[PDB]
């Protein structure tokens, strides 16, 4: 458990990805006591109520500021509880209906400073969080939330209601967090903050 | 722990002239171990041929090693010197022979006949040959010398039964309606049929 | 019809062909045999091939082998070399593909209400010169 | 909760023993309505190796959730356990199992207690009549009129 | 909606242990040591009353009997059992 | 309509021919979608057979009876699978012009060596019954 | 001994039970 | 063609009656003399059919007179007719009725079919030319004892428990039915639902019997409880229960009025009073017959002699009830006997069902 991002490698010589059980972990290869140690960790659906309760927990932060962003309402997305496990489609976590007509920045990542608002404009918006299980060598997150971004806004089965939306990857084997999508004006540094205090 | 009953492949099925028809221009099909044997269950060898026009396509019920045993039809399951059941011919001449119950037993049995028939000639109904030449006593008064075709006649058209049968006179099975299902006639168990025991039409 | 009939092996209407299907299992590594040998080619839109079927659908090979020129294949595969190398060189962002194809819960569609009905796309297929390659 | 309090029961600490026979006090008081009664009698069980402890505010603690499960679970196997126990055990202990039996009595009606006991009287074992007659005592001085 | 996702198919949980609260291997217990029922991902995935008439100033008889005021003088004047089971009522016309 | 294998202009007279084969490649799709339930099993198999023989039979009708098309379209027809080249040509031999399907020629079928009993002249009936034939619910095509 | 002839008995009654029901 | 598939329907519905609204009717004989029902009065029966309680002494005979069969199954319930014993009803399991003279004759009087599933309890009117049938499909059919013609039927949304006729003259149309879901159903035939539903027993009903006529009828659930009720009231105010006894599946009334039998599920017979002081008396038990979960009939000879019990290995109990001891016991046939009944004709005679579907009269 202490070596397992080393051994749970991405790139191997032969070995089949599989799913490990009720989370979002691939495996590959049989290792039992990496298993046990992983299952043991992450036993009584904890997958799923940590990604329940990280979509509440934005979901309330964006309630607070409702008003503020120019919101109409925050739709919690009632998902199958295999929603938080699936890789191969992305329906949306959060729904925003603006109140008004938000000037909507291109697809940038989270740490883009340096964005301009004036892509397109349009009132609806969506909100994913995926959460990933990295090692040492597949560390990165921004990249990967990028990757995901381009891969589910494209897809067909990942069903998104806007155009426009943000997704969130979290590595949870390295306490690591990028995001990718659009950004209306107002949404980046208060998103950075609600996040940083998140995993706070 | 190395015992089986071996398999009846032979030709040359004993049948009846009930069940053989008359057409004396036979056209025949022989299947090697398609079915297995009624009673004994050894894979046996499968006659199937058509004797006339309105038919059934008969074929062959029981082993040859079984026929050999009983003298009956492999078809009919008649007795062949007389048309009558197995029944009528064992209360009328003999009856000590029967057959065990039990199916290890039974084949066991089979193995130990059919080793002796083996050794033996190969055409003789066993060992009460020598005495049913005493015949024609009673028997005859009532058995069959005539080529009985109506229990050659085709089986009955159950979707015509219920009314259904939209091919009418195309479907090859018989388009009259059933016998009674109350008649006690209408029962007829195989096994009875063989061992000899509470035949009805006996 | 035969395919489209006999569904999963469901209806007692043909339930004198389960032994007719159970005995199958000597002879699917040589149907794969048979359809692995014989992918239509990349220069290829469709292929047809001759198809010993059985009578229930239990299998179905290819009763065929591909038999090709050797300079014909080889410069067939040169120009092949030569377009992917193109298609690298010059398309600005290659997308990769999903494996499987198919979700677990996506069933083997049906070829006519698919794909028979369908018109293929191009293959690669170099224009070749008439004054050159004459 | 208490499947993963099952194994800590085999504790050989005095305070952990304690604080975990009131917690089994606690629950065996309140929540009757989440635990199979094979795993009441199998921490009955371990309780019954647990009376062995130094302590006696652990081993009056013991009994009180002898108590709480023979109210519980009903009691018959508990008092059939305790029989095979007291006769058994001939050492000392044993007066802590009486006057846990008095309470399995005491707290649940006597009048199907008493002819199992009486019953065990009739054991000819050198103890186990001393046990009886320690719990018809014990039991005559908790009950009063 | 598809959703399919290939888990791990095989809970390694020690089965002793799980009910019971003990394995005899302990320390050298090859599978592992928890006793829970929670669903797995297969699971989941696979996942005057006789009279009826108007009521006012009611009152009960001794024999559990409710009625009117009216009702229970009228059944107290009639029979010292009232209409429920014909117990001891013994004309109670009380409120 | 149905994929050309050829990828390239059909001839001249394709153009009036193709409303009969697009009806009768429509004929093709209801026999394929058609439930098997109810009537038979092999009695499914049977209007794919006879359409079939009638599509083989239009196309032997344009080519021979009437030549109203040519020879190399009807090759281009044959090589597009809309004509059975081997019925044409079952059909020119002298005692087999009504021949419902190949599957109902062949001797290796029957279990007795034989042909189908729709095959057989109808002077040589002697059976009775209304004849339809296994392969192809073909009705006396001798 | 005595106890599969108990057992014996106890399938006996209850193969006449049995036979009852 | 029609008239030769309406007999191919004819030897399918001879091939269902083999197997076992059709009905089928029983023996030629029908209407006796000048026309009566078979039911009603057969005048061939021995002693008086309008005979008092006590004929003489009740004394325990080892004897058969008929052995009845007909029924291809266990029959669920066995009755008599009204007043006399000149007929007795079997409700067999095949969902079949059958009625037969009840003195040894062979032939059945009358026979009746039309359900479902199989018939678990049988009652008569107080005229006794209506029988009401329970089925387990949660209906309850009406006949006519004559005919065998079904005169009305009446469902219920739980499953039907046994169902009874009220003891009041006035109230004959009445039928008191228990349900499964802890409801008792006082129905009338001629409004053709429940006219009166009570919920306060417990658990599916068991035995409703009439203690005293017109007053209270006691029903026994699924617990062992009894509660004696009125006709058309809300508030029972009888109860007996305990916590020896596991269930109630038979209640019954004397025929002297003095005691009424309860076969509980401790393997005892509970005598409780008739009089308005309705306890139950726990040296008056007979733990002689045993009861552990199959229903039976704890019934009562004449002048309050002899109590009958029944058990499950197909043993009749017979009780000196006068001495409060097992004076007798009949263990005749292999099959399981139920119900019990002592004919009010004849001391001497006594009228049972098996398991193996055949009625024995002693
Ligand atoms: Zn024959
Ligand atoms: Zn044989
Ligand atoms: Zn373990
Ligand atoms: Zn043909
Ligand atoms: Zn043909
Ligand atoms: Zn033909």
């Amino acid at each position: 458990l202490w070596w397992s991002p080393t051994i749970n490698r991405a790139n191997v010589y032969v070995g089949f990805q599989v799913q490990l059980d009720l989370t979002g972990i691939f495996m590959h290869g049989k290792i039992p006591t990496l298993k046990i140690s992983l299952i043991q960790i992450f036993r009584a659906h904890l997958w799923q109520k940590i990604h329940e309760s990280i979509v509440m927990d934005l979901c309330q932060v964006f309630d607070q500021e409702l008003d503020a962003l120019e919101i109409e309402t925050v739709q919690k997305e009632t998902i199958h509880p295999r929603k938080s496990y699936k890789m191969n489609s992305s329906c949306a976590d959060i729904l925003l209906f603006a109140s008004y007509k938000w000037n909507v920045s291109r697809p940038s990542l989270l740490a883009d400073s340096k964005d301009v608002m004036d892509s397109t404009t349009t009132q609806k918006y969506w909100i994913d969080i995926q959460l990933r299980w990295g090692d040492y060598d597949s560390h990165d997150i921004e990249r990967y939330a990028r990757a995901k971004f381009l891969d589910y806004t494209t897809d067909n089965m990942s069903i998104y209601p806007s155009p426009t939306g943000v997704l969130i990857a979290i590595d949870l084997a390295y306490n690591l967090h990028s995001a990718y999508g659009n950004w209306f004006p107002g949404s980046k540094p208060l998103i950075q903050q609600a996040m940083a205090k998140i995993m706070k | 722990t190395y015992n089986r009953q071996n398999w009846e492949d032979a030709d040359f099925p004993i049948l009846c002239q009930t069940c053989l028809g008359e057409n004396p221009y036979i056209r025949m099909t022989k299947e090697k171990y398609g079915k297995e044997c009624k009673i004994c269950a050894r894979p046996f060898t499968v006659f199937r041929w058509c004797p006339g026009v309105r038919m059934r396509f008969k074929k062959t019920e029981v082993c040859q090693t079984c026929s050999k045993l009983k003298n009956v039809c492999q078809t009919c399951l008649l007795d062949l010197e007389y048309g009558l059941p197995i029944q009528v011919r064992d209360a009328g001449l003999s009856f000590k022979d029967d057959m065990p119950k039990s199916d290890v037993n039974k084949e066991y049995y089979t193995q130990n006949m059919e080793r002796e028939i083996s050794n033996s000639d190969g055409t003789r109904p066993v060992g009460m040959l020598g005495k049913a030449t005493s015949t024609s006593d009673m028997l005859l008064k009532l058995a069959r010398t005539t080529p009985y075709y109506k229990r050659n006649r085709p089986h009955i058209c159950s979707f015509w039964v219920k009314g259904e049968c939209k091919r009418g006179e195309e479907c090859p099975y018989r388009h009259e309606k059933p016998t009674d299902p109350d008649d006690p006639l209408a029962d007829q168990n195989i096994k009875d049929r063989y061992y000899g025991i509470n035949d009805p039409v006996a | 019809k035969i395919i489209r009939d006999h569904g999963d092996m469901t209806n007692r209407k043909f339930r004198h062909d389960k032994r007719v299907y159970l005995g199958a299992l000597k002879y699917m590594p040589h149907a794969v045999l048979k359809l692995l040998e014989n992918m239509p080619m990349p220069w290829e839109q469709i292929r047809d091939v001759p198809v010993l079927y059985h009578i229930t659908g239990a299998i179905s090979f290819v009763n065929e082998i591909p038999w090709v020129i050797e300079p014909v294949y080889i410069s067939q595969w040169g120009s092949m070399w030569i377009m992917m190398r193109r298609e690298k060189r010059d398309r600005r962002h290659f997308k990769r593909m999903r494996f499987p194809p198919f979700d677990d819960e996506e069933p083997p569609l049906d070829y006519a209400d698919n794909i028979l009905d369908v018109e293929p796309l191009e293959a690669i297929q170099l224009e070749l010169d008439p004054e050159e390659d004459a | 909760l208490l499947p993963r309090l099952t194994p800590i029961l085999k504790n050989r600490h005095e305070k952990v023993q304690e604080n975990c026979i009131d917690l089994v006090g606690r629950i065996a008081d309140r929540g009757a309505e989440y635990v199979s009664a094979r795993e009441w009698m199998r921490i009955c069980f371990e309780l019954l190796e647990l009376l062995k402890a130094h302590k006696k505010a652990i081993r009056r603690a013991t009994v009180n959730t002898f108590g709480y499960i023979a109210k519980a679970i009903g009691p018959h196997d508990v008092l059939a356990t305790l029989l095979n126990n007291l006769k058994v055990q001939e050492r000392q202990n044993r007066v802590c199992t009486t006057v846990a039996i008095a309470i399995v009595a005491e707290t649940c009606s006597p009048f199907t207690v008493l002819p199992a006991l009486m019953n065990e009287y009739r054991v000819p074992e050198l103890n186990v009549q001393n046990g009886v007659l320690k719990s018809l005592s014990f039991l005559f001085e908790y009950i009063g009129e | 909606l598809r959703a399919t996702v290939r888990w791990d198919y095989q809970p390694d949980i020690c089965k002793d242990y799980k009910e019971t609260g003990f394995c005899g291997f302990g320390d050298s217990c090859k599978f592992l040591h928890d006793r829970s029922d929670y669903k797995h991902g297969w699971q989941i995935e696979r996942e005057c009353f006789i009279c009826r008439q108007s009521f006012q100033n009611p009152v009960v008889t001794k024999c559990r009997h409710y009625f009117c005021e009216s009702c229970a003088l009228q059944h107290f004047r009639t029979t010292p059992r009232c209409y429920v089971c014909d117990q001891q009522t013994n004309g109670v016309f009380n409120p | 309509p149905k994929v050309k294998r050829s990828r390239k202009a059909p001839p001249d007279g394709w153009e009036l021919i193709e409303p009969t084969l697009d009806e009768l490649d429509q004929k093709m799709r209801e026999a394929e979608t058609e439930p098997h339930e109810g009537k038979r099993k092999v009695e499914s198999l049977w209007p794919i057979f006879r359409i079939h023989h009638q599509k083989t039979r239009y196309i032997f009708d344009l080519f021979y009876k009437r030549k109203a098309i040519s020879r190399e379209l009807y090759e281009y027809c044959i090589k597009e699978g809309y004509a059975d080249k081997n019925l044409i040509a079952k059909w020119k031999k002298q005692g087999y012009e009504n021949l419902c399907c190949l599957r109902c020629i062949q001797t290796r079928d029957t279990n007795f060596g034989t042909n189908c009993i729709c095959r057989v002249p109808k002077s040589k009936l002697e059976v009775g019954r209304i004849i339809e034939c296994t392969h192809c619910g073909c009705r006396g095509c001798s | 001994k005595a106890r599969e002839k108990q057992l014996e008995e106890a399938r006996r009654l209850a193969a006449l039970q049995k036979r009852r029901e | 063609s029609e008239e030769e598939q309406k007999e191919l329907d004819e030897i399918t519905a001879k091939r269902q009656k083999k197997g076992k609204e059709k009905t089928i009717l029983h023996v030629k004989e029908m209407y006796d003399y000048q026309g009566r029902s078979y039911l009603h009065i057969p005048q061939d029966v021995g002693v008086n059919l309008r005979s008092t309680m006590p004929p003489e002494k009740c004394y325990l005979p080892k004897k058969q007179i008929h052995v009845w069969s007909g029924h291809t199954k266990g029959v669920s319930a066995v009755r008599l007719f009204p007043l006399s014993g000149h007929l007795l009803l079997s409700c067999s399991m095949d969902c079949k009725i059958k009625l037969w003279e009840v003195y040894g004759e062979r032939r059945c009087l009358r026979t009746f079919i039309g359900h479902s599933k199989a018939v678990r309890d049988i009652c008569f009117n107080t005229a006794g030319t209506q029988f009401l049938s329970a089925a387990y499909d949660r209906y309850l059919k009406l006949w006519d004892t004559e005919t065998g013609q079904c005169i009305s039927r009446f469902t219920n949304r739980k499953v039907p428990y046994c169902v009874k006729f009220n003891p009041d003259e006035d109230k004959q149309n009445l039928f008191v039915a228990g349900m499964s879901d802890k409801k008792i159903v006082q129905w009338d035939i001629r409004s053709g639902e429940i006219v009166q539903e009570y919920d306060r027993h417990l658990g599916a009903v068991n035995t409703i019997v009439f203690v005293d006529e017109n007053r209270r009828f006691v029903s026994t659930s699924d617990d062992k409880s009894l509660r004696v009720w009125e006709w058309d009231i809300p508030v029972d105010f009888k109860y007996i229960a305990e916590p020896s006894m596991h269930s109630m599946p038979a209640v019954t009334l004397s025929p002297n009025g003095k005691w009424l039998a309860c076969q509980s599920m401790d393997n005892q017979i509970l005598i409780f009073g008739a009089q308005n002081r309705f306890r139950l008396n726990k040296k008056k038990i007979f733990k002689g017959h045993m009861v552990a979960g199959y229903a039976c009939q704890v019934d009562f000879s004449p002048d309050m002699s002899y109590v009958i019990s029944g058990d499950g290995n197909g043993k009749l109990n017979i009780w000196d009830w006068k001495t409060t001891k097992l004076y007798s016991r009949f263990k005749a046939h292999d099959k399981v006997c139920i119900g019990a009944v002592w004919h009010p004709h004849e001391t001497s005679k006594v009228i049972t069902c098996g398991w193996d579907g055949l009625i024995k009269l002693w």
